[PDB]
């Protein structure tokens, strides 16, 4: 019964477990990973060995939390427990196809692993830059071993994406239409279509990277007539999407969070929402170049790359203002929940702001391999995606457990997080501008103070982490089952009780035209 | 030159219940959007059920892109709690 | 000369077709006048510039690619 | 949200022993990695 | 260089990097209002007990909200762009140098009239002269004409690097099988000092560049004697 | 209807496949080899190949395809 | 299958303490293994 | 060849409780058998390899 | 259930999948590293194991079982559009990869193309046979579409057979083809976008004929009607898009890129 269950599911809640199970483990090893980083940053000198190591650790720190955290915890976890039952659906379209998704990660976290263990690992980048990437500068099997895990996790998605697409278009109530589906439905359509369109062109770039190594093709080797140059832009076709991906569910928790805490049925202007998340969507597949305003390409390019880029404020501005609408007038209750949604659009909107100014090629010169990246993106992803995710995590957790959390201990970890990843990132912005390299072990003496005190921050987040792991243990001890659930006359999913059956829906629901 | 079964032929289980139903003009797996009575207490909506309740969603009003839902229970029509159109369970 | 001017032909950052076209100049022009018998001193200003611009080990390579035969350029 | 009470209600001691328990198990493996960093 | 709890950009050496300072002076206004205008009214939606919970039209509101967002980014774009184009206008350089990257050392090649080339490694820790830089000074700096317009071009013979001098605004990726030009011209004699900018191996973090500009004529001796 | 598209499939689509194959069967026969130059763009070695000496692509020609030293 | 709180999980939380030694070898060994990597890469 | 898609629409309609995997009769638990334990063993064996490929 | 969708039952196969997935890129990393293939085998065995249960069950659920409604046959409708359009990506990339390389034409290379020392085919001779192969192909698959619905099954087989016998004719050119070619996948990036392009265009070749030759074999076992065969229509749309990756490839690499 258990392997059939477990290992041989069909169901798109045992499949969200288990991926909220596998995103929680790998939360776990790419927070290791962060405070090893922190460790060697923490004072001046060497503490673990020369650069290799230590990118070792930061190069698999970011493929961690991106590949084996984020997506699957919003994605696999959120998007499948919450999707069929926001829409009134029995499953997903392809319940066994769903379960390979989940599969292959696994065996891609695996490969990943064994990158790290065999040689001296794979300390690339997360973006794996050739030649550094290449058969000369890192012979051996660590970098094929992360093609491979790149491949499986990208054969997950890709399927995962056709799921959700084919689940949202084709099973909803037949009264329904797409603007009448909730914003977080629309957050994974789109998530979706951009992983359908992104993750082939990386699995190309990759592929050639592989058959430079393994099969002396040339794509990227000059001898060749090949052109490292070439991968950076197939790399970036995907990653700049990649960044909307994890980015676009953690918009669509944020709307329904922020509307229930509010104590509204619907979130302000449905439909501008949808316009923002389509427009960022689009506007994701053609600004790319934006990550290599350094590489000499033309001035006309970088003046189209830069104007492109900044376009992409207007509709995540109309979000934001949004959400501010949607508190505005509300009964509003200060729920865990709603705090990681509050300290969301203020630290998403500085992270936003920091890539703004990255945007403008002249000024990325100066700030272009720097920490002033370094805080921009974890403004958005530390600040902005985790903050997403911590706040489906305390309201939906009831939902799926039919336990009630300590929202007192909720509310001291939500504290901590905020001071620890804070005290983190903002020095990073100083070390930016005064020019502190990227994937340094190592500092020049002046840096000190403020690599200091983001260590002494990091440390803190680590407590949090800690204690999160602590709450979740206590609300399963305790077994403080769920009785009454305000709002569900606007929020589908809670209408089956707490835990739904395995099977909900199995009637569809009544809606008229 | 023929060969080929048809459907007639050859649907079986759920494939063929709904070819089947649909000749006759019935919809036991709920393909259609049923159509909105009037929506009043004489003149509710009337909501199929295989059990005594069943989720209905209320469009209140055309293109409203809110729906309010609710479980309608066997016994006296109930009204959407947002504007007040009539259901009516029929088990 | 103090160095190789703005070439119109070559006004972005990436200025390798520019030591290319150069080196391919001087060597064209030195085997048009070695031929004739005339005189490579007519090839001095594709010289000065390909010197200016081309990096040594570049050059290095090339010069024993036209010695070793396996020179892919046309001169 | 509305709950019943625990069924199986967690004591403060009970509290403090989880909240230990679950600091020890992350600080004791990576303590003993680093401070063994200078033999490795 | 930087120096120690330093918050914003080295001082500007060149015109281009001064240009970049007043830039990002005008960015950072508009970051540190909108940052504090969605804070203030984050904090005014979470202060009443007055409510409004029926539906609200959107249309009016959201022309505010994209045209003014519209009319900022445009405000942001104009300096960007004239200072882009700036950047890349035709100068005239009297001095061509180029820098090949290297696992994990700098060369340059200064070959506009002699073969002048030599190798730049960092000095290590053990080996500083008091009052020297850790990790920053190099055996044999890159040596330059002060108040005059140089094109340096940017090559590697191995992986990816990026040679990079915050204080006069350069940052120019060295990629095998590629030439990169950019223009340096410092207003100031002295030193200048920046770090490989493309993560590169083991010694990313030890392979910086040491710029000294001097006059012209101590720039001729010091070539001369280099030969 | 299939009746169109089988006029299709025997009058346009398969005598164009006849006519191609004629003109590949008539332009068929081994041209002459080019003179051998060791061009560093060609020939790639950076690894061995993972089968046979390690020197020899996986469709091999000994006619046609010279080694990084020459026809063999 | 069984259905309801506690049930709908591929772990027991039938007895909290033998939940805890659990949850403790499940993030902690995706805590340790980075620590553990590394002192293997230094080892070498 | 006959159309004996009824005879195989009877099978697999039958009411024994099996899953579609295995409802074909002894040839499927088979070939189940033999699908699950190369896998199964091919990952062991991964497993050993990657234990073999840590150490130089 | 008073919908139409299907519950499948809790399936092996995806978990079989995922780890064939695992040992086919051990396989290949204990291939090109520790000279062994055996990882390997074990992988591509797997792997066609898996798919051999899993597309068998697919058959059973449907053909055996009633369980696709119009809603799941739309449902795998929008699947297999979905899927073909991330494999249109795919080849983007190396459609990026060779108009990158060869528009620009490095010093390595001679500065032109095609580079100095490479002799392409003649466009005009089997890569022209081969075109006419694969438009063949997509004039005989539809003759085979319309005598299904026409309810003709002599004649659907007849086309269909037809349609496998060039999808094999083209195989076995380029076969040939890769064996006469004067260039190899090592001469530089002229040899790595001909082969690594036409090479997985060659696989998705052979994965469509073989999707085509289940269908013949499904046709000869009765499993389609005149209405319902949507493994048919997934194999000719799939067979369209190899068909059309073709074309950009003949006009691309062997006739502009001559
Ligand atoms: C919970 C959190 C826990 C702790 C977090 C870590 C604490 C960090 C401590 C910072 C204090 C620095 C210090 O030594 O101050 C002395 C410092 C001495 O002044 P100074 O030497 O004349 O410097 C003026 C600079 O020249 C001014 O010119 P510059 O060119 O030298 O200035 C650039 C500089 C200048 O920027 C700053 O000074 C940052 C101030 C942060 C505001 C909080 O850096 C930045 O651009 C930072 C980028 C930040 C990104 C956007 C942030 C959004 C703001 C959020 C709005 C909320 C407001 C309510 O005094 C300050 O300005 C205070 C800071
Ligand atoms: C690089 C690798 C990537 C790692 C990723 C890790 C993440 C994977 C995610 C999936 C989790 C695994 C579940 C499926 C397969 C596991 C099989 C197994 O043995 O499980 C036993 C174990 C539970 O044991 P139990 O309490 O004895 O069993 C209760 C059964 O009802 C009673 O069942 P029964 O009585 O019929 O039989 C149960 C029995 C035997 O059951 C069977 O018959 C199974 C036989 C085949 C199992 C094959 C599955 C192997 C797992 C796949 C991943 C590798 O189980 C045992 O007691 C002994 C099993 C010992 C093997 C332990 C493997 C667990 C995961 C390993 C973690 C990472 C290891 C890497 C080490 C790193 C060092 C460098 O399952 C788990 O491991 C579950 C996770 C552990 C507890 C964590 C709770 C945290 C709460 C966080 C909140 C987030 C969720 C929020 C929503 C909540 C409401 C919905
Ligand atoms: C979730 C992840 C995420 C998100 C959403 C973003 C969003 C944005 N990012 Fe970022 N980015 C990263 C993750 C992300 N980024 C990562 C990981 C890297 C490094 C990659 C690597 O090298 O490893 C990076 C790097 C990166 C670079 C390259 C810098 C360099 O390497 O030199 C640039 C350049 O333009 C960029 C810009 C932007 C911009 C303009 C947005 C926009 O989408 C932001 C828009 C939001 C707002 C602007 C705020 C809200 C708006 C308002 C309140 C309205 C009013 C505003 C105005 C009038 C301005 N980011
Ligand atoms: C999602 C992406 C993400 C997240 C969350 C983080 C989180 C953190 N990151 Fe990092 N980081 C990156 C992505 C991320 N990072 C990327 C892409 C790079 C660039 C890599 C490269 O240069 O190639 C990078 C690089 C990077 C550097 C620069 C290294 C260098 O240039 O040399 C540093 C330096 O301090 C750093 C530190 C941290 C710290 C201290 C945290 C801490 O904030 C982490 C704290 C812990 C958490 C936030 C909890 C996570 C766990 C969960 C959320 C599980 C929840 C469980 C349930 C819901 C059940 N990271
Ligand atoms: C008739 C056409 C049919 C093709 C069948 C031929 C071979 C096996 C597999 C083919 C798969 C296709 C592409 C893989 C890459 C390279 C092969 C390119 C096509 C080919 O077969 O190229 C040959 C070289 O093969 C070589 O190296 C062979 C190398 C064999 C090992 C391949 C390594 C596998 C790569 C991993 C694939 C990753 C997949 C990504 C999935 C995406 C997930 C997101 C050409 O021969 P040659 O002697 O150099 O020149 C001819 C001289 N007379
Ligand atoms: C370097 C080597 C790395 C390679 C890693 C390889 C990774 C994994 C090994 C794959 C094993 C595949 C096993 C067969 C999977 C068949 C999936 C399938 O056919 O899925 C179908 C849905 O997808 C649809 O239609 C349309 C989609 C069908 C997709 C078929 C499988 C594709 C796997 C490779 C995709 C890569 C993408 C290439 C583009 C980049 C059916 O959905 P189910 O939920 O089953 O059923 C629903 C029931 O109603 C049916 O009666
Ligand atoms: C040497 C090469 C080795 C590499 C591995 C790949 C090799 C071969 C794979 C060949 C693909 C064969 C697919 C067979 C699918 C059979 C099942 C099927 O076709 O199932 C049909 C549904 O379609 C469906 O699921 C549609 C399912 C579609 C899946 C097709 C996907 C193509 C897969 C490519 C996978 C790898 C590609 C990655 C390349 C980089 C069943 O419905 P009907 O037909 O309507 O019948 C019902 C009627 O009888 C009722 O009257
Ligand atoms: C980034 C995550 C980590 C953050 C910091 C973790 C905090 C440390 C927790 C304690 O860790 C322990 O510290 C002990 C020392 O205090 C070590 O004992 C060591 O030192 C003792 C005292 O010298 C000896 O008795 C022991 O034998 C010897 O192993 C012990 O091994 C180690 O587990
Ligand atoms: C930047 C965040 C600020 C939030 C601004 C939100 C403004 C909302 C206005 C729309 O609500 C309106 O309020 C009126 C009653 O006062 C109603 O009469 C009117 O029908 C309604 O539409
Ligand atoms: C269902 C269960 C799954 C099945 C698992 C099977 C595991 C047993 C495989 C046998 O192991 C082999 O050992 C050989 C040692 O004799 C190796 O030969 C290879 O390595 C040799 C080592 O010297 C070299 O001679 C050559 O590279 C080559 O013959 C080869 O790598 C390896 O496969
Ligand atoms: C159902 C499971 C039970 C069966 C388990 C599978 C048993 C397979 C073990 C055999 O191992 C092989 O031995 C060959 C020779 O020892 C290797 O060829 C290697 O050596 C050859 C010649 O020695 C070379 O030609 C090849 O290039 C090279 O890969 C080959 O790779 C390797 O797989
Ligand atoms: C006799 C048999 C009848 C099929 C049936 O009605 O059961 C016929 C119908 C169509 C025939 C096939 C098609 O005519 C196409 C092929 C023609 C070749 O000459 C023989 C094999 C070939 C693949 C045929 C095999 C077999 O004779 C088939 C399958
Ligand atoms: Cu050289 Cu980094
Ligand atoms: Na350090
Ligand atoms: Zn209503």
């Amino acid at each position: 019964m258990f392997i059939n269950r477990w290992l041989f599911s069909t169901n798109h809640k045992d499949i969200g477990t288990l991926y909220l199970l596998f995103g929680a483990w790998a939360g776990m090893v790419g927070t290791a990973l962060s405070l090893l980083i922190r460790a060697e940053l923490g004072q001046p000198g060497t503490l673990l060995g020369d650069d290799q190591i230590y990118n070792v650790v930061v190069t698999a720190h970011a493929f961690v939390m991106i590949f084996f955290m984020v997506m699957p915890i919003m994605i696999g976890g959120f998007g499948n427990w919450l999707v069929p039952l926001m829409i009134g659906a029995p499953d997903m379209a392809f319940p066994r196809m769903n379960n390979m998704s989940f599969w292959l990660l696994p065996p891609s976290f695996l490969l990943l692993l064994a990158s790290s263990m065999v040689e001296a690992g794979a300390g690339t980048g997360w973006t794996v830059y050739p030649p550094l990437a290449g058969n000369l500068a890192h012979a051996g099997a660590s970098v094929d071993l992360t093609i491979f895990s790149l491949h499986l996790a990208g054969v997950s998605s890709i399927l995962g994406a056709i799921n959700f697409i084919t689940t949202i278009i084709n099973m909803k109530p037949p009264a329904m239409s797409q603007y009448q589906t909730p914003l977080f439905v629309w957050s994974v359509m789109i998530t979706a279509v951009l992983l359908l369109l992104s993750l082939p062109v990386l699995a190309a770039g990759i592929t050639m990277l592989l058959t430079d190594r393994n099969l002396n093709t040339t794509f990227f080797d000059p001898a060749g007539g090949g052109d490292p140059i070439l991968y950076q832009h197939l790399f970036w076709f995907f990653g700049h999407p990649e960044v909307y991906i994890l980015i676009l569910p953690g918009f669509g928790m944020i709307s329904h969070i922020v509307t229930y805490y509010s104590g509204k049925k619907e979130p302000f202007g449905y439909m501008g929402m949808v316009w923002a998340m389509m427009s960022i969507g689009f506007l994701g597949f053609i600004v790319w170049a934006h990550h290599m305003f350094t590489v000499g390409m033309d001035v006309d390019t970088r003046a189209y790359f830069t104007s492109a880029t900044m376009i992409i404020a207007i509709p995540t501005g109309v979000k934001v203002f949004s959400w501010l609408a949607t508190l505005h007038g509300g009964n509003i209750k200060w729920s865990p929940a709603m705090m990681w949604a509050l300290g969301f659009i203020f630290l998403f909107t500085v992270g936003g702001l920091t890539g703004i100014v990255l945007a403008n090629s002249s000024l990325d010169i100066v700030l272009h391999d720097t920490y002033y990246v370094v805080a921009h993106f974890h403004y958005v992803l530390s600040m902005g995606a985790v903050f997403a995710i911590m706040g489906g995590f305390v309201h939906w957790f009831p939902l799926f457990s039919g336990y009630t959390l300590n929202d007192t201990w909720a509310k001291i970890h939500f504290a901590i997080m905020f001071v620890g990843v804070n005290m983190t990132f903002f020095p990073q912005h100083f070390l930016g501008l005064s020019g502190m390299p990227r994937r340094y072990s190592d500092y020049p003496d002046a840096y000190t103070m403020w690599n200091t005190i983001s260590s002494m921050g990091s440390f803190i987040s680590l407590t949090a982490v800690m204690l999160m792991v602590f709450i979740i243990w206590e609300a399963f001890a305790s077994k403080r089952e769920v009785l009454t659930v305000d709002l569900t006359t606007t929020n589908l999913e809670w209408l089956n009780g707490c835990p739904p059956p395995y099977h909900t829906f199995e009637e569809p629901t009544y809606v008229n035209l | 030159g023929g060969g080929v079964p048809t459907d007639e032929e050859q649907a079986t289980g759920l494939e063929r219940e709904v070819m089947l139903a649909a000749r006759k003009g019935q919809d036991p797996y709920n393909i259609l959007a049923p159509k909105a009575t009037s929506g009043t207490k004489e003149d509710p909506n009337l909501v199929p059920s295989i059990t005594n309740k069943r989720i209905v969603g209320c469009i209140c009003e055309e293109d409203n892109s809110t729906v309010i839902w609710f479980w309608l229970h066997k016994g006296e029509a109930q009204r959407c709690p947002s504007c007040g159109t009539h259901y009516k369970l029929v088990p | 000369y103090q160095t190789a001017p703005f070439d119109s032909r070559f006004p972005n950052q990436n200025q390798t077709r520019n030591c290319w076209q150069n080196y391919l100049d001087f060597h064209r022009c030195e085997k048009a006048m070695t031929a004739k018998g005339g005189d490579v001193s007519v090839c001095e200003w594709y010289r000065r510039v390909y010197k200016s611009l081309c990096p040594i080990s570049w050059v290095s390579t090339w010069d024993d690619r036209r010695a070793e035969g396996t020179f892919p350029g046309k001169i | 949200i509305t709950a019943k009470p625990a069924k199986t209600p967690t004591s403060p001691k009970e509290q403090a022993i989880g909240l230990s328990v679950t600091f020890l198990s992350f600080l004791l493996p990576a303590g003993w990695v680093l401070y063994h960093l200078d033999n490795y | 260089m930087a120096y120690p709890m330093q918050l914003g950009f080295q001082d500007a050496t060149s015109p281009i990097m001064e240009e970049l300072l007043h830039f990002h002076d005008h960015t950072l206004m508009i970051v540190f209002l909108i940052s504090s205008l969605v804070l203030y009214i984050i904090s005014l939606m979470l202060t009443t007990k007055l409510t409004h919970t029926s539906t609200m039209d959107a249309q009016e509101v959201e022309t505010i909200w994209t045209i003014l967002p519209a009319i900022i980014l445009i405000l942001i774009a104009l300096p960007s762009l004239r200072i882009l184009y700036m950047m890349d206008e035709i100068n005239n350089p009297s001095l061509t140098v180029k820098t090949m990257g290297h696992q994990w050392y700098w060369s340059y090649e200064y070959t506009d009239y002699e073969d002048l080339s030599f190798d730049s490694y960092m000095i290590p820790t053990s080996e500083l002269k008091p009052g020297e830089l850790r990790l920053l000074e190099v055996d044999n700096r890159v040596v330059l004409p002060m108040e005059m317009t140089i094109r340096m071009l940017v090559s590697s013979e191995d992986v990816l690097h990026s040679w990079a001098v915050p204080s006069l605004g350069l940052k120019t990726d060295a990629i095998p099988g590629r030439l990169n030009q950019t223009t340096l011209m410092s207003s100031r004699p002295g030193l200048y000092y920046g770090q490989c900018s493309e993560i590169c191996g083991s010694n990313h973090s030890f392979m910086p560049i040491v710029l000294e500009l001097v006059p012209l004529k101590y720039f001729e001796k010091w070539s001369a004697s280099m030969l | 209807g299939a009746r169109t598209w089988r006029f299709l499939t025997f009058g346009l689509a398969l005598p164009s496949v006849a006519l191609c194959t004629l003109n590949s069967w008539l332009h068929s026969g081994h041209r002459e080899r080019p003179a051998f130059i060791p061009y560093h763009h060609l020939r790639i070695r950076t690894k061995p190949f993972s089968w046979g000496d390690g020197n020899h692509t996986f469709f091999h020609n000994p006619r046609v395809n010279p080694l990084p030293t020459g026809y063999e | 299958y069984e259905e309801g709180p506690g049930k709908n999980i591929p772990f027991s939380v039938e007895n909290k303490w033998r939940l805890l030694a659990m949850m403790t070898l499940f993030f902690g060994s995706g805590f340790a293994a980075p620590f553990f990597i590394v002192r293997h890469q230094l080892l070498k | 060849f006959e159309n004996r898609v009824a005879e195989k629409q009877k099978l697999f309609q039958e009411d024994n409780g099996l899953p579609v995997h295995l409802k074909g009769g002894a040839t499927d638990n088979i070939l189940y058998r033999v699908t699950m334990t190369l896998c199964l063993g091919g990952t062991l064996y991964s497993l050993y390899c990657l234990g073999w490929a840590s150490f130089p | 259930q008073t919908h139409a969708y299907h519950m499948v039952n809790p399936s092996p196969w995806p978990l079989t999948g995922a780890l064939s997935a695992l040992l086919m890129t051990s396989g290949l990393t204990m291939w090109f590293h520790f000279n062994s293939m055996t990882l390997l085998m074990i992988g591509l065995t797997t792997n066609m194991l898996t798919m051999y249960q899993w597309w068998r069950d697919v058959i059973r659920e449907s053909t055996f079982q009633g369980h696709h409604t119009p809603a799941v046959q739309k449902g795998l409708r929008y699947g297999m559009i979905l899927f073909i359009i991330s494999e249109v990506l795919f080849f983007t990339g190396f459609f990026w990869a060779f108009y990158h390389s060869s528009l620009a034409p490095t010093p390595e290379l001679g500065g032109c193309w095609p580079p100095t020392g490479i002799h392409p085919l003649n466009p005009l001779e089997v890569p022209l046979l081969n075109t006419s192969v694969l438009l063949a192909s997509g004039v005989s698959i539809t003759w085979a579409h319309h005598s299904l619905m026409e309810g003709d099954r002599k004649h659907m087989l007849q086309a269909l057979f037809i349609t496998i016998t060039l999808g094999v004719y083209f195989t076995l050119l380029q076969a040939s083809e890769y064996y006469e070619a004067p260039f190899t996948i090592s001469d530089g990036v002229y040899g790595s976008t001909f082969f690594v392009a036409t090479g997985f265009h060659g696989l998705h070749v052979i994965i469509g004929s073989t999707f085509l030759i289940v269908c013949f074999f499904r046709q000869l076992k009765f499993h389609f009607t005149s209405n319902h065969h949507f493994g048919f229509e997934a194999a000719a749309w799939y067979w369209h898009f190899v068909d059309v990756v073709w074309l950009f490839l003949y006009v691309s690499i062997y006739w502009w890129g001559s």
